[PDB]
């Protein structure tokens, strides 16, 4: 996408100090919760039944690190974000059938999550920043779909 | 919320599609398919080529819970409680997809009724495909 | 935007067709009749109250032949929609506030004119070519919003 | 629909903003206005600029709302007649911006209740926001 280099550096600075692997699991199990229908692809892994359940889900928390770890490795190729996902676009849509709108899903609950890790660090023009990278993430995801 | 002049446009359209609601719930769904083909990621298990019979019968079941609604639109809840429970619980069509849906019943209403489909018929066909949209959706969270 | 040859041929062909002052009078006047709200940048239009109020009047039709008249010139640079509308979509931005989800609107009930319009020739084929133009000219329309 | 437990947990999250309402409703304003643009088309006349008066002005009459949105929670239409009547005939959103602002606020709740704003009460909270945008639309058509 097109971030400015006070946007870039926005993003960075902040994403420096995220632990991957646990803003991951809470990213995923939160989509899972406020959103149950996107629960639809993940039956393979168990007790779905309660927040408490999805939040404490081993392979929910594996999973939402796959994600985000997919999702950080982008954060280095903002300024070409499709050539980067273009084989998981493929992915998604020929062999997984994910509806891209789940995308556009986990970007929001991702944004509500560094809020709520990072409180009044996450002012008004870094969530703005975020907001734009997670709409390129998505956008990027879904690119490949037919 | 319908209106009462919403409900009479409603019956008057959907009674002129009398019986070949099945016929237009398949093209409906074709022209989703070739506008939308995100929405095909909740068929991988269909030959959604074209006359496809899986296609053409499950346009059918679309027309039919339509018509369905039609009958009962004073008690739309009630009559679709079962679709309701099938679609939050068990297919969990992401919400956005019933707009495009909407849309191509629209336009293939559109396509098949040029003396029927006049701006206030539009208007309340648009609102019913909503309220039926709403009721579905209604049990996913 | 993208479309293939047998797409832009499709467009190209049916367009041909169009009395550009009777459409775009009627999508506006559509527009204005299913989506009421929009009915907030007209009030200098006179009577709106009711679907034949709308749909007679004169301003509306001006507007809609205005309106459908620049998209018609559109379709002439499909390969460059964005540099096309730039000073379009600058103006119904900075001075006009046109939130341009109207212009998602407006290309759906164009959608449905039509098909009301050409029947059976308008093909599900067809409408997929032309649901990728209108998104296109409202991409290009919001393009430059800030 | 809301659930006890969700009317349980929007009371027990509003709750705890208690007197800040009004500086969470503009700042939610502010964070719209940032990271959607195009929200601000509705706002020509304002003063945008941060810590502008007539955010904190508007943010607080928005705050006012939901709070009394959350003390008539099994009557909302009634208690939220007047304001749908305001958007519905006069101010006329287009829908699809409610979303945005009720992320926004949804945002700023979570910056500011650590420990308040768990996946329950997030659940919770997002479905109330919705029916709140629900309300505020119905009378649109
Ligand atoms: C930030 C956006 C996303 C990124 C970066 C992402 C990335 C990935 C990656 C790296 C994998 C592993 C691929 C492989 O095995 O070769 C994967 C698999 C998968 N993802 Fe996505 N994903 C994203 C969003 C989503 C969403 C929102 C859903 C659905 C709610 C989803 C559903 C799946 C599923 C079902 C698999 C297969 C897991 C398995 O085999 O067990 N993903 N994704
Ligand atoms: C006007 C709104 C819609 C109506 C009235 C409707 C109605 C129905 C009905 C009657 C069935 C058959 C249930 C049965 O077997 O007993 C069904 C199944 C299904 N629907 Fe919906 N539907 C609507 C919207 C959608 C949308 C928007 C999607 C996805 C884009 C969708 C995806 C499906 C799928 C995947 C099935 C299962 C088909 C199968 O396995 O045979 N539906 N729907
Ligand atoms: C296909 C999409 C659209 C195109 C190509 C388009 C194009 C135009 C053009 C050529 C003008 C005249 C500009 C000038 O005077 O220099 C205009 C004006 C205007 N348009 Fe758009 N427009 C579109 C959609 C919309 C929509 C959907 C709305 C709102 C519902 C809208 C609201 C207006 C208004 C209020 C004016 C000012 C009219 C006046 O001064 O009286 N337009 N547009
Ligand atoms: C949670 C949903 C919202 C609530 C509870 C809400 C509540 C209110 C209230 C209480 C007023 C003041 C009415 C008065 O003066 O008596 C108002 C005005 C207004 N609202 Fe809404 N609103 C909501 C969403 C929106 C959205 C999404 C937009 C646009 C993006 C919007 C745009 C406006 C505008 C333009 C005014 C007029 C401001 C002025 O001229 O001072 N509202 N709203």
């Amino acid at each position: 996408v097109h971030l400015t280099p006070e946007e870039k550096s926005a993003v960075t600075a902040l994403w420096g100090k995220v632990n991957v692997d646990e803003v991951g699991g809470e990213a995923l199990g939160r989509l899972l919760v406020v959103y149950p229908w996107t629960q639809r692809f993940f039956e393979s892994f168990g007790d779905l039944s309660t927040p408490d359940a999805v939040m404490g889900n081993p392979k929910v928390k594996a999973h939402g690190k796959k994600v985000l770890g997919a999702f950080s490795d982008g954060l280095a190729h903002l300024d070409n974000l499709k050539g980067t996902f273009a084989t998981l676009s493929e992915l998604h849509c020929d062999k997984l059938h994910v509806d891209p709108e789940n995308f556009r899903l986990l970007g929001n609950v991702l944004v509500c999550v560094l809020a709520h890790h990072f409180g009044k660090e996450f002012t008004p023009p870094v969530q703005a920043a975020y907001q734009k990278v997670v709409a390129g993430v998505a956008n990027a995801l879904a690119h490949k779909y037919h | 919320v319908l209106s009462p002049a919403d409900k009479t446009n409603v019956k008057a359209a959907w009674g002129k599609v009398g019986a070949h609601a099945g016929e237009y719930g398949a093209e409906a769904l074709e022209r989703m398919f070739l506008s939308f083909p995100t929405t095909k990621t909740y068929f991988p298990h269909f030959d959604l080529s074209h006359g496809s019979a899986q296609v053409k019968g499950h346009g059918k079941k679309v027309a039919d819970a339509l018509t369905n609604a039609v009958a009962h639109v004073d008690d739309m809840p009630n009559a679709l409680s079962a679709l309701s429970d099938l679609h939050a619980h068990k297919l969990r069509v992401d919400p956005v997809n019933f707009k495009l849906l909407s849309h191509c019943l629209l336009v293939t209403l559109a396509a098949h009724l040029p003396a029927e489909f006049t701006p206030a018929v539009h208007a309340s066909l648009d609102k019913f495909l909503a309220s039926v949209s709403t009721v579905l959706t209604s049990k996913y969270r």
